[PDB]
């Protein structure tokens, strides 16, 4: 009755951080530790909690988020930050109680790619929201009328990734942990 | 920049009884989506960097003996040691970390409380090998009394010195939860070969009277 | 569970750039933040900031913000604390210690390292006798350990075998810059007209050892 | 049709504070990215600092924590507040819409922004009179700070044949200049010729007239 | 920070030829490239965005090529107002930077300067100071030796030169010399000669006054 941890992380394939996945962990026995002291990661940085306690506390709920980046932009995958994919793709609450762990993935997301961000908004995101729209962005008054052209742009945005990038435009991919806690009982425990 | 004062800044607790050591917040520490205050507690040691004893402000942390605990929420927040033992003896702090900033409370000294022990006094006079130097040093040592507070003052000639003196301090002994100081009164040559009698006056809690220590310049037996 | 080592001692005149290391070693730190902490002589605790070695986020506190720097190399697992002009003002024991993660506490800490920022240069101890008063029960002998730089000094009685009743003091610092301590040992005085009882004085910064004999006055 | 018009690029002084305002029309600048790029004197491009769509800011090194943009949907306005300027801020500074923080796809006019401790001073104008074809005159402009002048020729009448010269700092600190005029020769007692000069940072206003002596 | 390096830094072709200007980056940065022009006392205008596709309004004579670290504008068939300074801009990675450019002049036929001097104004010279101008109009190429000589002798050090950009009409530069003086040392002299060598003269041209 372990949580499917391994389903997230060692997915085939990730999703575009615009249409970012979402599991929900629940009723079920959490060792995280199958997934923590593995040093495959390249960021792991919690927010409110230590993984050193994680075996070992309660939680109502858990998500895990599921993306792909690049890595100028692993750094606002975090409470209170600012930039195209913290204000477009994926914001996360200011008390965010949490870990993004994120690894490079050039081996398997770069080919000699398919993942896509929204670079148009006329308004940032709330946490823990997406956006899946395809809709004409219109940066005037005219209408658009749903086709692309002067001062209507596709709100998407395809990213670059080849093998031959710098370390900064390899392809990542992020795992956030939310541990959700309420006035409800808790699911999702450590062995203890 | 959240605030933490903690009180009393000195505790005196007898072996087996009960500490406990206040931490007022400037602001609440308490993170409403977890429903768990931001606070710690660490011990240090003398000459030992600090523990971590408590986080979450009633968590300890494991490995921690059952007599410590942690108790309150909001802006108060207590550390409770129950049944305090001679290696309890140390300074201890709490700190907030809900936001950085990370905060740090002024500390707070516990040592044990035992029954007042009077200190034995002795005085010693320059060596002889060090007034060749040019510099005379007195020394008066006040051994095995508690409480750590004594006064120590210096008569040369029955002439009231000040500043030229400097105390020192030991750590509680282990055993018997006494102190000792001492008292070095640093002069010219000159200045000490123009005077005869040199005293080291005590007064501490366990003498009736203050105890005074004297020897005169160039006497033997 | 994780484990801090820090650099060494540093003795600094004013005005010398300075940098001390804290490396960590264990299983998981990846997910540490590392954070610094300043303890003057005789003083409590202060928070100086905080860094996260894998990406080198920084934070620090206003009191420390603009005169100091934390650095941290990912490679070899190491947070660097850094001033480029030190003052008398930045003499005390400086502490790394870690946490899983930024609002945690500090679970692993460093055994610290030692700064010393004086305008003083390396002396050696001068040592005197604290001979037995002319009365002989209860005797009580010592050694004065005077003017050195910088700390510390190591005491032993009778070549390490005498430590009962044996009380070395912390130094204190003389407005000269110098250093100075006492060694006392009380004794019965039987005792004193049979055994001989010599104090051992070594200074390693200035590579000074001293035996001194204490006899009562003739 | 897009437009983009600045304002308020002058003299100041250094550590004084100067506020750069760009007017857009032809799109809703609340939705789009906008952005300050300045280029130095006889120098390169630089970018200064961008606006994103969804209201987030960002810098250059060189101008972080002096410079703030903004802006004002109720003016359709873009604002570059400076606040501690250096003179090595001296430059032109151009504002653009910007493609998803990618590239300029469409810039204004620009405004010059001169920071110096130098005092404005208003220019002289001296005739350049004509020789005893062809016969060429003009005026000189000289001792003028800080730049630009603007001249003419019979207020805009003639602009065939002239030639404005960029302004040459002297070692006085100064700016000179001089702008020229090729006519026929048969001209010169017949046509009366008359330079409009005009430097705004001293609301200097001279209409000379030239003629041979 | 990522440098991007253009080559030539200047360029002279005549009308109908092709320009091919290269870009270079520090690292690659992958089709993420713009190609602006900047006229004279204008603002830059977006040529190329996206390292090969072209803006609205911009004719097919411009074309952009390359990708990784090299990249290559060519204007085929060119206009006498083609003539400007070329950016490129990477936005790869932040912050986006420009390269200084490439200066792009025409080449026409060798025309010989029109030499004109100007003594000083008596308004001016009742102030202390005298001006004395020449005026070389509608040349090329803009390489020409300006001396001045008072009485036959050479002056140096009290001379500023300023240039025009390119006529855009008939591609000709044109040149101010100024000579400023004293009215003390400018009535010190009698003959102030301007002389102008130039490959379009077969000897230098003189033009001088008397006080
Ligand atoms: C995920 O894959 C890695 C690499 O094969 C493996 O070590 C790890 O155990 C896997 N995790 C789970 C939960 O199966």
């Amino acid at each position: 009755n372990l949580c499917p941890f391994g389903e997230v992380f060692n997915a085939t394939r990730f999703a575009s951080v615009y249409a970012w996945n979402r599991k929900r962990i629940s009723n079920c026995v959490a060792d995280y530790s199958v997934l923590y002291n593995s040093a495959s990661f390249s960021t792991f940085k919690c927010y409110g909690v230590s993984p050193t306690k994680l075996n070992d506390l309660c939680f109502t709920n858990v998500y895990a988020d599921s993306f792909v980046i690049r890595g100028d932009e692993v750094r606002q995958i975090a409470p209170g930050q600012t930039g195209k994919i913290a204000d477009y793709n994926y914001k996360l609450p200011d008390d965010f109680t949490g870990c993004v762990i994120a690894w490079n993935s050039n081996n398997l997301d770069s080919k000699v790619y398919n993942y896509l961000y929204r670079l148009f908004r006329k308004s940032n995101l709330k946490p823990f929201e997406r956006d899946i729209s395809t809709e004409i962005y219109q940066a005037g008054s005219t209408p658009c009328n749903g086709v692309e052209g002067f001062n209507c742009y596709f709100p998407l945005q395809s990213y670059g990734f080849q093998p031959t990038n710098g370390v900064g435009y390899q392809p990542y991919r992020v795992v956030v942990l939310s541990f959700e806690l309420l006035h409800a009982p808790a699911t999702v425990c450590g062995p203890k | 920049d959240i605030q933490l004062t903690q009180s009393p800044d000195s505790l005196a607790v007898s072996l087996g009884e009960r500490a406990t050591i206040n931490c007022k917040s400037s602001q609440s520490v308490l993170w409403s989506s977890i429903n768990k205050n931001y606070l710690a507690w660490y011990q240090q040691k003398p000459g030992q960097p600090p523990k971590l004893l408590i986080y979450w402000a009633s968590t300890p942390e494991s490995g921690v003996p059952d007599r410590f605990s942690g108790s309150g929420s909001g802006t108060d927040f207590t550390l409770t040691i129950s049944s305090l033992q001679a290696e309890d003896v140390a300074v201890y702090y709490c700190q907030q970390y809900y936001k950085t900033p990370y905060t740090f409370g002024q500390g707070t000294k516990v040592e044990i409380k035992r029954t007042v022990a009077a200190p034995s006094v002795f005085i010693f006079p320059p060596s002889d090998e060090q007034l060749k130097s040019g510099t005379a040093s007195v020394v008066c040592l006040l051994n095995n009394f508690y409480p750590r507070e004594a006064k120590v003052q210096w008569k040369v000639d029955n002439a009231l010195q000040s500043g030229n003196s400097q105390e020192s301090v030991t750590e509680q002994d282990s055993k018997d939860s006494t102190y000792s100081l001492s008292s070095t009164l640093t002069l010219s040559k000159a200045d000490y070969e123009k005077h005869k009698v040199y005293a080291c006056e005590v007064t501490h809690q366990g003498l009736s009277s203050p105890v005074t220590k004297s020897f005169n310049r160039g006497e033997c037996s | 569970q994780m484990q801090l080592v820090q650099s060494g001692t540093e003795v600094k005149k004013p005005g010398e750039s300075l940098k001390i290391s804290c490396k960590g070693s264990g299983y998981g730190f990846i997910w540490y933040w590392i954070g610094w902490v300043r303890q003057m002589p005789g003083k409590g605790l202060e928070w100086m900031g905080i860094i996260y070695p894998g990406d080198g986020e920084t934070r620090y506190s206003p009191s420390f913000q603009g005169q100091v720097t934390i650095s941290a190399d990912k490679s070899i697992n190491t947070a660097y604390l850094q001033w480029s002009s030190l003052k008398a003002s930045d003499t005390a024991i400086y502490y790394c210690a870690g946490g899983g993660g930024i609002s945690t506490p500090m679970d692993v800490w460093g055994q610290g390292t030692t700064v010393t920022v004086s305008s003083a240069s390396t002396k050696g101890p001068s040592v005197f006798p604290l001979a037995p008063s002319s009365k002989s029960g209860t005797a009580a002998l010592g050694c004065l350990v005077k003017d050195y730089f910088p700390e510390p000094v190591t005491v032993s009685w009778n070549s390490g075998a005498l430590t009962s009743g044996v009380h070395t003091f912390p130094a204190v610092l003389q407005s000269s810059g110098l250093y100075s301590l006492s060694s006392v040992v009380t004794v019965p005085s039987s005792s004193l007209g049979t055994q001989t009882y010599i104090c051992n004085v070594n200074h390693k910064p200035s590579n000074t050892k001293v035996d001194k004999k204490v006899e009562p006055k003739s």
